[PDB]
């Protein structure tokens, strides 16, 4: 009962680097289990690879691995620390699938590592669908229609057993990751086969549809004294067949009986115990027949999850904490509930008194030519949520959250638009991202809620609250302001609606309906999170705004406060990079003695955990709520430089309206921001930049363009090879640039007191310029550029920091051609590598960064001199390339990663390859290299081609890269590209002939032809390279073992001088 | 525009929206953390004369329905929430929430803060309150009618809700699939059990039928000497409203039956007065237990169960005899939950085994009476 005697060092096995369906969920996750077992006095080893994580913090365990996720990697880890124990439910299903490898590999018996949280057994059992569904019929639940299949021919039978259209889930496999829904033979064989290769075990669970029926999750936790709780319900707004983690979904659930809500949560206990966890937690899907209440289990997943994460912030009980002491022994009697300041057990079934309500945030636009529909398979890359006394105060203001720039229901189709219903019926009929707003319209159009439910599947307890919020806002603008009377705005105000929305309906700024509100004494009261609905008091500032009377804010008198201001939900480019760096202003401004107070809405992250900081406001990131919290607390500055592009944005209105931003000024942030300012100050300090100018007209282009010269950088980004390829964007299709072809890309991490300039971290990126930094892989040190060639840029850092004013974080982005430096961009915030750097540094950049701003100088701080590590860094990242088949996996000037991942080696090589196997590289030491480069690369590509020789590879090219291939005495295999004959290139790669392959393209034609190699490569799981420099680095980690050595971050940091 | 108003005893107003019936309620005001299991709660005899807050905004979501009702009527004085859905959204509706209440004619408010309201009952304690809700609904005349309120403490509300004439109930529970039984034949249950009506749920009725029971329903007053005339297996003490203590002819007949070797089970007051009948002494809680999220320690088995909760008074354990042993505890405030007598086949337990609304959890409950009964019908 108390804690295990048995167990005295246990190994937690991370999530990796962030990527669509796992995300920073399992950073919160594993930094909570993390923190919890070290309270109990364990021993605490972990292995991340993703180094933007809390979790890998040096203080937050005493031996962590920023390693590769790989069986064998970690076996060095095992035999090197000797772990008594093992949990693996906290990473996704990248630690469920891990801890498996290891046990069929005897890691687990060789060094007598016990598992703990969740059994082999277990995981197995829910993992295997025909497990898991074997177990259903054990247990007398109810599962739909469904067939197994290892193979296309097994699939096509159960296709035609249960129908089309049918659902493809693989064993394996979670966040819809390898299935779908297929409407045809067609995409039931694309879909089959993408399933089956991406399934771990090779299978496939194919099922009749119940698209439509009400979706259902429970999160359960267990102890092993069979003690069980239901600490969260949730109710999908989106029905069966859009994916849980891209649907809309509230909690706790809202149309079933207290009789209906019995069985599931029953069913929901028999399945934990049939599936058997039977220390820590678990969800469980449902889906229920809205005619007859009929209940369908749809699966399990045992462990920590994006729902349990949800389910924790929605309730304020701390989930992954609970679990990590249950797997250890604890039991919940015994332990205290958190937020009710520990005078209430853990053991209880949470009670809240409001609407909680989580919207998917997507990425399409990234990456156009992907199929846009919502399925079930995750493409969302992050998540908001909002706290609401009422569903529709919920459902609003997490609208405005979502930074997509809605204030609400904001209208997508116009009125007068006459083929606006057809639009509208297509969007409701077939879910897009925006399916939300187009629900709105319909009802904008007369479309009845009727009409609606017919379509959408969406119940109707929800659309009727979207219609009547629609006929409030028509009322609005046909009253305008005059008609807002105090009754009226408080009205509106506890639906929901946003200053911005209400000004925009009555033609009004948006700050003349928030000055109309104080007129009205109209500002919202702030109520707490304390898991009882009010029946027990709380210590924990845990709050959302809403319109009602009393305020439980209560805000302090007695201290000097500092807000943080989070990103809100994460988005390509706008990762849980800003969140660490959050998290940092928060952990050290509190420990210096600051009172310090958060504000974000992302459910996933550590910001929103109520630990990280004195107060929380769990509040959408918008100038609105920020000035109410401000309003109240009086802080003595504001932080709006760690959270990404989101509080950016705000900053001059809130100093406009009379905020305490403290750091970099919002002036000094746009003068490097604006263009016209920024090309001023480069020269005022006589510093390189590429040749640019402003155009209006095409002609005005050609021109212009004929005088900064080919490439040219057009400013969705593209890079215009000629005169002729000009046009060809400007019509398909403003800044110009002249494109600095064969550059190293470098990205220089600072801090700057207005005292001096710590440079934080030089970062030399493989990819050259053009690829964008947050899509290339990089090094610390740098692995080629000279000391003196580095100095200069220091230097001109430097320069910079002190002209725009820097006081904080910056990062600046140069391009060295020819042995000459120049000037990319100045950021003057905290950029996403700063994790990185204090990585691979030791040094805490975002903490120092937040010290200086709150006001102690480096100088001050002991933190003087620049470090160098006596060891490589590299980081990688991960592309969600394969969420989106249809998209070319290759890369440019936008970025379009999600996450990423550190190597840490003796040798540049060695943390390269650390790098790439992290990142999920299928690359071998052996076999075919398929070499296809661009003329530019053809010299270059002779090098290469011996290099691999030497490795021991065979070579096949095509045509022209044969040639000069040819003419250097390398002779490869030929291959013919598709147009040339059979076999090419693709049936080459389809039959398993390569294991590696070099692919370089130039010129929008070229690439659009090549197109089949990239894709080729990326579905059949072939490791290739769209860089020769990526080329090169891949070439030299061959040389390396990833495997050899490991080293713990602490290790890391000691030997440094 | 229809107003609606709620005032407590302290001058504390609420001013909202009608959504019931049109007049005045008062009574005792308390606040219930169920998330689902309104209809239940309304109809739930305990409540007679209670003012029930809902803690979870959003009520009426799934309408109402038959089977949904714990008794033949309503009992809450007035129902007060934060909001009252467009629609009732339910393939089990048969009748959205306000039509329901003016059907049953209670006062209703709705668009209240009732987060406000609960941390105000649990921080100061039980309040009487009353509702307004018509054209221009007086405040000082609502302060009036909730101050002029007796309260409940020493209250007998048992003998209020009691069935007048007794009856047989033969009917077990609801399904999914079948819905609710049709009522059976006596031949068919094999045991014969009285249960005093103190204010009944229909649930406890069923769940007893449901383990072999016939049952005959006798008045809250019925005589010890006409029950043990009717050689009942067993005999059964319900939940029900107000204070047990001022229950003497419930304390005299139970006394008697503990003269016995009969096996006495008592839930929720039948507990209390089981408790009291024994020499043990009842108190009045500040706020009480009304939710369904409760944990219950059996701590004789070292394990929790969740549970339906519902009273406002308790039984002191530091004045249990000693022939009354602890059987359960609630893990929220280590009040007393569960008693068995060290001498005699009598149990009770404080919470609801029988749910509707709440967890299953405490279910097992009823078995041990049974097992008593079986034994009782051995010798
Ligand atoms: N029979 C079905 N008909 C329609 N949609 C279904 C069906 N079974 C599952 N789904 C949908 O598929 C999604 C993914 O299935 P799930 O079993 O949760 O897999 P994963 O483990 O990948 O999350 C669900 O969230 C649900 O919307
Ligand atoms: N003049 C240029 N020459 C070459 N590459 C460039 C040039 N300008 C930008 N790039 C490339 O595009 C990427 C994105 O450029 P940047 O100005 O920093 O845009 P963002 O606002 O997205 O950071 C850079 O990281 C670099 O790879
Ligand atoms: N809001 C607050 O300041 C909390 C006060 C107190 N502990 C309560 O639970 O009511
Ligand atoms: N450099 C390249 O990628 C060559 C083009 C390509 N192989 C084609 O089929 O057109
Ligand atoms: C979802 C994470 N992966 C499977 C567990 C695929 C990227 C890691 C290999
Ligand atoms: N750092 C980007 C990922 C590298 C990928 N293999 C490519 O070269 O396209
Ligand atoms: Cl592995
Ligand atoms: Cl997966
Ligand atoms: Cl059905
Ligand atoms: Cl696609
Ligand atoms: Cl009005
Ligand atoms: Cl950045
Ligand atoms: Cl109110
Ligand atoms: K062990
Ligand atoms: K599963
Ligand atoms: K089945
Ligand atoms: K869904
Ligand atoms: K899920
Ligand atoms: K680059
Ligand atoms: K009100
Ligand atoms: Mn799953
Ligand atoms: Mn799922
Ligand atoms: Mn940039
Ligand atoms: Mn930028």
């Amino acid at each position: 009962m108390p804690k295990r005697t048995d167990i005295k060092s246990i190994l937690i096995l991370g999530a990796g680097p962030i990527v669509i369906g796992q995300a920073c969920e399992f950073d919160y996750s594993g930094a909570q289990a993390c923190k919890a077992l070290r309270e109990e006095g364990y021993r605490v080893i972990l292995v991340n690879s993703n180094p933007a994580t809390i979790m890998t913090d040096p203080e937050m365990a005493d031996a962590t691995y920023i390693e590769p996720i790989h069986w064998e990697v970690v076996r060095k880890i095992i035999e090197k620390e000797r772990p008594d124990a093992v949990l693996p439910t906290m990473g996704g299903q990248t630690a469920l699938n891990c801890a498996l490898e290891l046990e069929r590999q005897g890691v687990l018996e060789e060094f007598g590592v016990t598992m703990i949280g969740a059994t082999a057994d277990a995981i197995d059992k829910a993992e295997d669908r025909r497990r898991f569904d074997v177990a259903m019929k054990k247990i007398g639940l109810e599962t739909a229609r469904s067939g197994i299949a290892h193979t296309m021919e097994e699939a096509l039978a159960v296709a035609a057993d249960v129908g089309f259209p049918c659902i493809i889930r693989p064993s394996f496999t979670m966040g819809g990751s390898g299935g779908g829904i297929a409407y045809n033979r067609e995409e039931f064989e694309e879909i089959c086969a993408r399933g089956l290769d991406l399934s771990p075990t090779k299978e496939l669970l194919i099922d009749e549809s119940l698209i439509g029926w009400k979706e259902y999750e429970m999160e359960v936790v267990r102890d092993k004294n069979d003690n069980c709780i239901i600490v969260c319900s949730i109710e999908n707004f989106d029905a069966m067949g859009i994916h849980t983690g891209d649907s809309i979904t509230v909690a706790p659930a809202q149309t079933l009986t207290d009789k209906e809500y019995q069985i599931m949560r029953n069913a929901s206990m028999a399945v934990l115990r049939e599936i058997g966890v039977e220390t820590g937690g678990s969800n469980v899907q449902f889906a229920v027949n809205p005619k007859n209440g009929r209940l369908i289990v749809i699966e399990m997943n045992p462990r920590v999850s994006r729902s349990s994460a949800l389910a924790s912030k929605a309730t304020g009980f701390p989930i992954a904490k609970v679990a990590a002491k249950l797997a250890v022994g604890y039991t919940l009697d015994e332990l205290m509930n958190d937020i009710t300041g520990g005078r209430t057990p853990a053991s209880f079934e949470p009670s809240i008194d409001y609407v909680v309500t989580k919207i998917p945030r997507f990425n399409f636009e990234k990456f156009a030519g992907a199929n846009d529909r919502l399925t079930t398979q995750m493409k969302s890359v992050g998540e908001v949520m909002a706290i609401g006394r009422t569903q529709q105060e919920s459902l609003q203001k997490a609208l405005r959250g979502l930074e997509v720039g809605a204030t609400g229901f904001d209208p997508k189709v116009s009125l007068d638009d006459p083929e606006a219903l057809t639009k509208i019926r297509r969007e409701l009929k077939d879910a897009g991202a925006d399916r939300i707003w187009y629900i709105a319209d319909a009802f904008r159009a007369g479309l009845s809620v009727d009409g609606v439910f017919n379509l959408t599947n969406i119940d109707r307890w929800f659309l009727v609250q979207i219609e009547e919020l629609v006929r409030l806002e028509e009322k609005v603008a046909e009253v305008g302001i005059t008609g807002l009377n105090a009754d009226f705005l408080r009205q509106l105000k506890r639906k929901g609606f946003a200053d911005a929305r209400l000004a925009k309906l009555a033609g009004v700024r948006e700050a003349e309906i928030r000055k109309l509100r104080d007129q009205y004494d109209l500002h919202p009261v702030y109520k707490r999170v304390d898991t009882c609905a009010a029946e027990f008091a709380t210590d924990t500032a845990y709050m959302y705004s809403t319109y009602e009377e009393e305020c439980e804010a209560n805000p302090s008198t007695d201290r000097e406060k500092i807000m943080v201001l989070g990103g809100g939900p994460n988005r390509i480019g706008q990762g849980i990079e800003f969140d660490y760096c959050c998290v940092h202003a928060s952990l050290a401004l509190r420990e210096d003695g600051y009172e310090t107070i958060m504000v974000n809405c992302n459910p996933e992250t550590v910001s929103t955990d109520y630990d990280t900081s004195d107060r929380l406001y769990f509040e959408p990131v918008t100038l609105e709520d920020v000035l109410e919290i401000v309003r109240i607390e009086k802080p003595k500055g504001v932080i709006v430089q760690y959270g990404g592009q989101t509080p950016l944005k705000l900053a001059r209105a809130l100093e406009a309206a009379g905020v305490p931003v403290i750091g970099t000024s919002p002036d000094a942030i746009d003068r490097a921001e604006d263009r016209e300012r920024f090309q001023h100050a480069v020269e005022r300090l006589k510093l390189k930049q590429p040749a640019n100018a402003t155009v209006t007209a095409i002609e005005m282009a050609v021109e212009k363009a004929k005088e900064i010269g080919y490439p040219l950088v057009v400013r969705a980004m593209e890079i215009v090879y000629d005169e002729a390829d000009l046009r060809r964007y400007f019509q398909t299709a403003v800044l110009l640039d002249h494109f600095l072809d064969d550059a190293v890309e470098v990205d220089v991490d600072a801090i700057c007191d207005g005292e001096m300039v710590l440079i934080g971290g030089i970062m030399e990126h493989i990819e050259q310029a053009g690829v964008h930094s947050g899509d290339s892989a990089c090094s610390l040190p740098a692995y080629t550029l000279s000391q003196e060639i580095q100095d200069v840029m220091r230097q001109q850092v430097q320069k910079l920091a002190f002209e725009l004013q820097v006081r904080g974080l910056m990062n600046v982005q140069f391009a060295v051609k020819n042995n000459e430096v120049y000037l990319i961009e100045v950021n003057p915030r905290a950029a996403r590598t700063v994790p990185f750097v204090s990585k691979a540094t030791g040094v805490p950049l975002a903490k120092v960064a937040a010290r200086v701003m709150a006001g102690k100088s480096l100088a001050e701080q002991g933190v003087t001199k620049e470090v160098i590590p006596p060891y490589y860094s590299v980081k990688e990242v991960v592309l969600p390339f394969n969420k989106f088949p249809g998209v070319d996996p290759l890369l440019g000037p936008e970025m379009r990663s999600t996450g990423e991942v550190m190597g840490v080696g003796r040798t540049f090589a060695e943390a390269f390859a650390k790098a790439q196997l992290g990142s999920n590289s299928t690359m071998k030491k052996h076999g075919r290299a398929l070499l296809s480069v661009r003329e530019g690369d053809k010299e270059r590509v002779v090098d290469l081609a011996a290099k691999l020789l030497k490795q021991g590879f065979e070579l096949d090219a095509t045509h022209g890269t044969a040639i000069v291939l040819g003419e250097a005495g390398i002779n490869p295999r030929l291959v013919n590209k598709v147009h040339e004959g059979r076999p090419h290139i693709q049936d080459r790669i389809k039959n398993g002939e390569y294991t590696y392959i070099i692919n370089t393209t130039s010129g929008r034609r070229a690439i659009e032809d090549s197109r089949v190699i990239r894709r080729s490569a990326l579905q059949y799981k072939v490791h290739y390279d769209t860089t020769l420099n990526g080329g090169f680095a891949t070439a030299m980690a061959l040389n390396a073992d990833a495997t050899e050595k490991v080293i713990s971050v602490q290790e890391m940091h000691a030997q440094i001088k | 525009i229809k107003s609606a108003l709620l005032v407590l005893e302290d001058g504390t107003q609420f001013h909202g929206r009608a959504i019931g019936a049109t007049g005045s309620a008062v009574g005792e005001v308390v606040f219930n953390t169920s998330m689902t299991g309104y209809q239940e709660i309304l109809t739930d005899p305990s409540y007679s004369r209670q003012i029930v807050t809902l803690t979870y905004p959003h009520i009426g979501n799934v309408g109402t329905n038959d089977a949904d009702e714990e008794s033949s009527q309503v009992h809450a004085q007035g129902l007060v929430i934060r909001d009252l859905p467009l629609i009732a959204s339910n393939f089990r509706n048969t009748e959205d929430l306000s039509s329901y209440l003016k059907r049953h004619n209670i006062v209703a408010i709705a668009d209240i803060d009732t987060r406000k309201l609960t941390r105000l009952l649990r921080e100061k304690g039980a309040q009487n309150g009353c509702i307004i809700a018509g054209d221009n609904p007086d405040a000082a005349l609502a302060l009036e009618k909730a101050r002029a309120f007796p309260g409940l403490n020493g209250m007998d509300l048992a003998k209020e809700v009691t069935t007048a004439e007794a009856y047989s109930w033969t009917q077990g529970s609801w399904t999914l699939t079948g819905g609710l039984p049709q009522a059976k034949k006596e031949d068919e249950l094999p045991f014969h059990v009285v249960a005093y009506d103190f204010g009944a749920k229909r649930n406890i009725l069923r769940m007893l039928v449901d383990r072999g029971c016939r049952l005959t329903i006798v008045p809250a007053q019925t005589s010890a000497e006409d029950v043990l005339k009717m050689n009942p297996d067993g005999i059964f003490l319900s939940n029900g409203p107000g204070d047990p203590a001022p229950c003497d002819y419930a304390i005299t007949a139970i006394q008697k039956f503990l003269e016995t070797d009969i096996p006495v089970f008592g839930i929720c007051l039948g507990h209390q007065l089981l408790a009291l009948a024994s020499g043990a002494k009842t108190v009045k809680m500040k706020f009480g237990h009304h939710g369904g999220n409760h944990p219950v320690k059996d701590v004789e088995k070292n394990v929790v169960m969740i549970t339906a909760q519902n009273h406002g008074f308790a039984v002191d354990e530091a004045t249990l005899p000693a022939n009354l042993r602890v059987t359960h505890k609630s893990l929220f405030d280590g009040t007393l939950q569960g008693i068995h007598r060290t001498d005699k086949p009598a149990f009770s337990f404080q919470g609801h085994p029988e749910a509707s609304p709440g967890p299953h959890d405490a279910a097992p409950l009823f078995d041990h009476f049974i097992e008593l009964i079986e034994q009782y019908r051995k010798t």
